[PDB]
C-alpha cells in the first residue's frame, strides 16, 4: 500500500537497466494517482485532476516492462491495447468502446477495480496528422479525460450495458515516435547536411542516445498529434535505446537475466552453465545490427544453446558448457566438459 | 525525356525519375563535362546522402571527358571529408578529371568495365594579359599540377616521378592496365 | 508423463513422421523441459520461467495433425486435440470458450492427476483472425494465462503445455515486407524478384512482431517463448511416404484393384515423376491424391471393361501422360 | 507530343507516358545519334529493370544512325554484365553501333523487322595536334577497331579475318543475309 517512490524504484531496477530518469517520473506518477483514489475524503479536495503519461522511447526501449512490472507492484487490472486496430466510429474496426470492454474483461465486471486500474495504449504515434487520423484522436480524447462506459454484457436486452466513469484510471502511453529526432533537433543546430553540420552518428542503436530529454509539448504537435491530446498527456517519459553496453549489463544482472534462467534448466541436468565476458557481448552486437535487441537475446541463445541442449541430456558425467566468444559466431561449438 | 518509376512502398505509391529512384539507393551519375553547375549537384548529393546513412557505401558512376579543374576539386575534396565510403565505377571513358575521381575513391572499391578508357592528361588553362599576369597565372596552373600529381601518388601508390612521366602525354589504360598502375582495384565483368 | 529425452523424444516420433525433423529437434527440447522443470522445480532460484508453450506454424497437409498425434500416441497424459473456429462468445450466440476445458474432461478421464499435465493442444488457430472473430482470442486467451476454471468439475489450469497449431493465411507475405529489398547498381547484391518465394518466409525465421503485425492481440503472441517452423514437404520424403503408410495410396489403389481380382504392377521408375507432379500443383501430401486418382481413372474404366485382366504395368510413360495403360489380359 | 496513357491497375488508376508504361513491360527504347547523356539513360533503365525482375528477359528496340563508341560500350558492357537475358530487335536502321549492340543480344534473342537495314563500319575519328599525339591517338583508334571485330565474332562465330574485310567499307545487309552471316537469330514477320 503506497510504497515509497525509493522503493518502487528498486523493486523495478531488479529488471529494468538504465531508465532512472522514466523510473522516477512512472514511480511518482503512479504513486500520486493511487493517492488520489485513496484520498477521497470530503474536505472540498477531491476536484484533482488526473496527470496521464506519456512515455516515448525506441522500440524495444523497456517501455512495456515498465508497465507490466509496475502493475505487478499495484496488484490491480492491467492490460494493454494497441492504437491501430482502434478506429473513428462509421467505419469498419475496432471501436473506443471496445479499450473500457476488454480493459473491464480484466477487471472481472469490478466497478472498484475498473476506476483503480491503469492502461497502456501502444503505438499511439501512428494515429498523427480524414480517418484513422485526427478522428481517433478526437474520439479518444473524451475518453481519456471524461468519459461513461457502455461495456455490453457478458454471456447470457440492451439496457443491461454497464457503466463506469473514465475520470480516475490512469491512461499511459507509450509510442516509438519514428522521426522525432529530427523535430528535435530542429530546435537548435538543425543542420543536418554540410560539413558544420550535426549529420547522425550512425544507422545503428547509438542515434537515440538521450534525443528525447529535450522533447517539449510544440514538437509532438508538430509530428501530428492534436494540441488538446497533447495538452491532456502533461507527463513525458524518456527511455534510452538498450545500446551493447545496456545488453551486456543485461544478460546477466537482471533477476530474470536470460543466463540465469539457461542456467536453472541446465543446473538440473548437473551441467554449470559459464559464459565468458566477451562472449555475452558478442551476442548483442548481433541483437543490435539485427535490429531486434532485447527480442533478439533470447532467439540468438536458442541458436547457440539449443543444438547442445538436445545432446547435455544424453551425454553423462557432463560438469561444464564453456561459452566461447567464437561459438556465439557460426565458427565453434560449445565446449562442453564431457568427463567431469 | 525521363522515363518515372514507381517504388511501390508499403506507405503508398510515389513517382520517382529514373535519376531520382537510383539516388534513394545511394547511387550519383556524373555525366558530361565537369563544370560547376553539374558538380555542386554530386556535392549536394553526396552530402545528403551522409545523412540518411553515413555508414553505408555510396557509388558514383563516371563517365566525362573532363572539364573544370576547380569544379572537380570540389567534388574530391568533399567524397574525402565525408565518413561513407564512396565507390568508383568507371563506365564509357574517365579523362584527365575523371580519372581523378575514379582513383580518389575508397580503397579496394574501385572499379571499371572491361570496354572502358582511361585517360590521364595535364590540367588546361588559358589566359591572356600582360608579362607579369603571365608570371602570375604561370606559378598557379603550375602548382595546380603539383597537388594532383601527389593525389595520383598518394591513392595509386606509384612515385611522383612517373605521375609527371605519364601526365606529360595523353596515356590511354584499359582495366588490365589500370590495375597495375594502383587507379583501380578490380575490373568487373560479370554478376 | 513419458518425458523422454530429446534424443529419445526425436528418434521414437521419427518412426512415423519423415522431413519434419528440424522442427522435431526444438519441440523435442522444448517439451522435455516443461515436464521435468515444472515437476520439480524444487523453488528454484529466483523463478521467473514461464509455462514452456511452443507454437506450431505450418501450411495445410504439412503434417501438423500427424506431428501433433504422434507426440501424443506414446504419451500418456492426455493431449484433448480442439479447434478455433468450433470457439464463439461465452454462451451468449454459440459454443463456450469452456469446451476446450470439456475435451480435457473426456482425454484426463475426470482424473485430477492427469488433467494437470493435460497437453491442451488447437488446431487452425489462424481461424479466428481479428476483423467470433477477435473476442474469441481474448477469451481463449484467460485460459492461456493459466487460470483455473471449471467447464461441473474442477480443473488444473497451471502447467498445461500449449502446442497449438494454425495454418496461417497470409503468413509469409507479412514476414516478407520485413524482409528487405536489394539494391540497383554494378557492385549491389540483387538477391530475388521476391523473396519468401524460394523458402518458407514464413518456417525459416520469426520474432513475435511478426505475428502481431499478422493481426492477433499481441498478448497471446508474445505469449509463447518457444516457436517451430514445418517443412512443406521434400522430394525424397514423398516417394517414402507414397508407400510408408499401412494403407498409403498405392497400397489402397492396389487393394481397390484387388478386390476385382487385378495386380496393380508399378514401377519403380514411375515414382520419380509422380512427386514431380505434386511438387508442381504445391498442395501438399494429399495434393498427391488428385494425380494418381486422375492418372488411374482410365485404368479404373479400362479393368472393368476387359475381364480376366490379370494385371496392369504402369510405366514412366503411363505418368508422363502420353502412354496408354498397358494392359497384361491374358487367360 | 508524348501521350499519356492510364494502367488502370487493380489498386487504382494511375497516368504514365507512353515511354514509361513501355518501360514497365522490360522495353528499353534506342532512338537518335548515341550520346552520353542518353546511353546513361539506357544504362540506369537496365539496372532499375534487373532488380525488379533478375530473370526475367528485356527488350531493347534499336533505331540510330551510330555516335559516340565509349557510349555504345557503356550499353553493350552493362548488357552482358546483367543476368537477364537483354533481347534485341532492330526497328530499322543500325549503322555503327546499332548493330554492336544488336549482334550483343542473348542467343536466340536477337530479331529484325522484314524491311529493316543493318550496316557495318570502322570506327570514324576525328584529332588534330602534334605528330607525337596523332601516333599516340592512332594506336588508340586502331585498338579499338581490334577490339570491335573480336565482339562481332565472338558474337556471330565468322572469323576475325572476315570481321576485318568487311569493316573497311560500307556494306549493307538485309533481313535474310544478316541471318545467314549471324549478326541475327531469326526475322519477324507476323505474329
Ligand atoms: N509429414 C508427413 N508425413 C507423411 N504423410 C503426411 C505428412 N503430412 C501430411 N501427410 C499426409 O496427409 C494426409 C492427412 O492430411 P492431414 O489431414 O493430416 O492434413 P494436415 O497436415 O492435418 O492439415 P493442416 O496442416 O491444415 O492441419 C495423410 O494421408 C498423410 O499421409
Ligand atoms: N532492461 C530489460 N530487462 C529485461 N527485459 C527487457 C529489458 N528491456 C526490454 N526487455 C524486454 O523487451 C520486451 C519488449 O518490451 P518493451 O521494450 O517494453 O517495448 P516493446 O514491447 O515495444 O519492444 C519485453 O518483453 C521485455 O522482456
Ligand atoms: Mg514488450
Ligand atoms: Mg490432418
Amino acid at each position: 500500500k503506497l510504497p515509497a517512490p525509493k522503493e518502487i524504484r528498486t523493486i523495478l531496477d531488479q529488471y529494468v537497466i538504465g531508465q532512472e530518469r522514466a523510473k522516477k517520473v512512472l514511480a511518482v506518477a503512479v504513486y500520486n494517482h493511487y493517492k488520489r483514489l485513496n484520498q477521497r475524503d470530503k474536505k472540498d479536495d477531491i476536484e484533482l485532476g488526473k496527470s496521464n503519461i506519456l512515455m516515448i522511447g525506441p522500440t524495444g526501449s523497456g517501455k512495456t516492462l515498465l508497465a507490466e512490472t509496475l502493475a505487478r507492484l499495484l496488484n490491480v487490472p492491467f492490460t494493454i491495447a494497441d492504437a491501430t486496430t482502434l478506429t473513428e466510429a462509421g467505419y469498419v474496426g475496432e471501436d473506443v468502446e471496445n479499450i473500457i470492454q476488454k480493459l473491464l474483461q480484466k477487471c472481472d465486471y469490478d466497478v472498484e477495480k475498473a476506476q483503480m486500474g491503469i492502461v497502456y495504449i501502444d503505438e499511439i504515434d501512428k494515429i498523427s496528422r480524414d480517418v484513422s487520423g485526427e478522428g481517433v484522436q478526437q474520439a479518444l480524447l473524451k475518453l481519456i479525460e471524461g468519459t461513461v462506459a457502455s461495456v455490453p454484457p457478458q454471456g447470457g436486452p440492451q439496457q443491461e450495458f454497464l457503466q463506469v466513469d473514465t475520470r480516475n484510471i490512469l491512461f499511459i502511453c507509450g509510442g516509438a515516435f519514428a522521426g522525432l529526432e529530427r523535430v528535435i533537433q530542429n530546435r537548435s543546430a538543425r543542420g543536418g547536411i554540410g560539413f558544420n553540420a550535426e549529420v547522425r552518428s550512425q544507422e545503428m542503436g547509438k542515434k537515440v542516445g538521450e534525443a528525447f530529454k529535450e522533447v517539449e509539448p510544440e514538437d509532438l504537435v508538430k509530428f501530428g498529434l492534436i494540441p488538446e491530446f497533447v495538452g491532456r498527456l502533461p507527463v513525458i517519459a524518456t527511455l534510452d535505446e538498450l545500446d551493447e553496453a545496456a545488453l551486456m549489463q543485461i544478460l546477466t544482472e537482471p533477476k530474470n537475466a536470460l543466463t540465469k534462467q539457461y542456467a536453472k534448466l541446465f543446473e538440473m541436468e548437473g551441467v554449470d552453465l559459464e559464459f565468458r565476458p566477451d562472449a555475452l557481448k558478442a551476442v548483442a552486437r548481433k541483437a543490435l545490427e539485427r535490429k531486434t535487441g532485447a527480442r533478439g537475446l533470447r532467439s540468438i541463445l536458442e541458436g547457440i544453446l539449443l543444438d547442445t541442449m538436445y545432446e547435455i541430456p544424453s551425454q553423462q558425467d557432463v560438469s561444464k558448457v564453456v561459452i566461447d566468444e567464437s561459438v556465439i559466431d557460426g565458427s565453434s561449438q560449445p565446449l562442453m566438459i564431457y568427463e567431469n | 525525356l525521363v522515363p518515372m518509376v514507381v517504388e511501390q512502398s508499403a506507405r503508398g505509391e510515389r513517382a520517382y525519375d529514373i535519376y531520382s529512384r537510383l539516388l534513394k539507393e545511394r547511387i550519383i551519375f556524373l555525366v558530361g563535362q565537369v563544370e560547376d553547375y553539374m558538380a555542386n549537384l554530386v556535392v549536394a548529393q553526396l552530402l545528403f546522402l551522409e545523412a540518411e546513412n553515413p555508414e553505408k557505401d555510396i557509388h558514383l558512376y563516371i563517365n566525362s571527358p573532363g572539364g573544370s579543374v576547380t569544379a572537380g576539386m570540389s567534388i574530391y575534396d568533399t567524397m574525402q571529408f565525408i565518413k561513407p565510403n564512396v565507390s568508383t565505377t568507371c563506365i564509357g571513358q574517365a579523362c584527365s578529371m575523371g580519372a581523378l575521381l575514379l582513383a580518389g575513391g575508397a580503397a579496394g572499391k574501385r572499379y571499371c568495365l572491361p570496354h572502358s578508357r582511361m585517360m590521364i592528361h595535364q590540367p588546361l588553362g588559358g589566359f591572356q594579359g600582360q608579362a607579369s599576369d603571365i608570371e602570375i597565372h604561370a606559378k598557379e596552373i603550375l602548382f595546380i599540377k603539383e597537388r594532383l600529381n601527389q593525389i595520383l601518388a598518394h591513392h595509386t601508390g606509384q612515385p611522383l616521378d612517373v605521375i609527371a612521366r605519364d601526365t606529360d602525354r595523353d596515356r590511354f589504360m584499359s582495366g588490365d592496365e589500370a590495375v597495375k598502375y594502383g587507379l583501380i582495384d578490380k575490373v568487373m565483368t560479370q554478376r
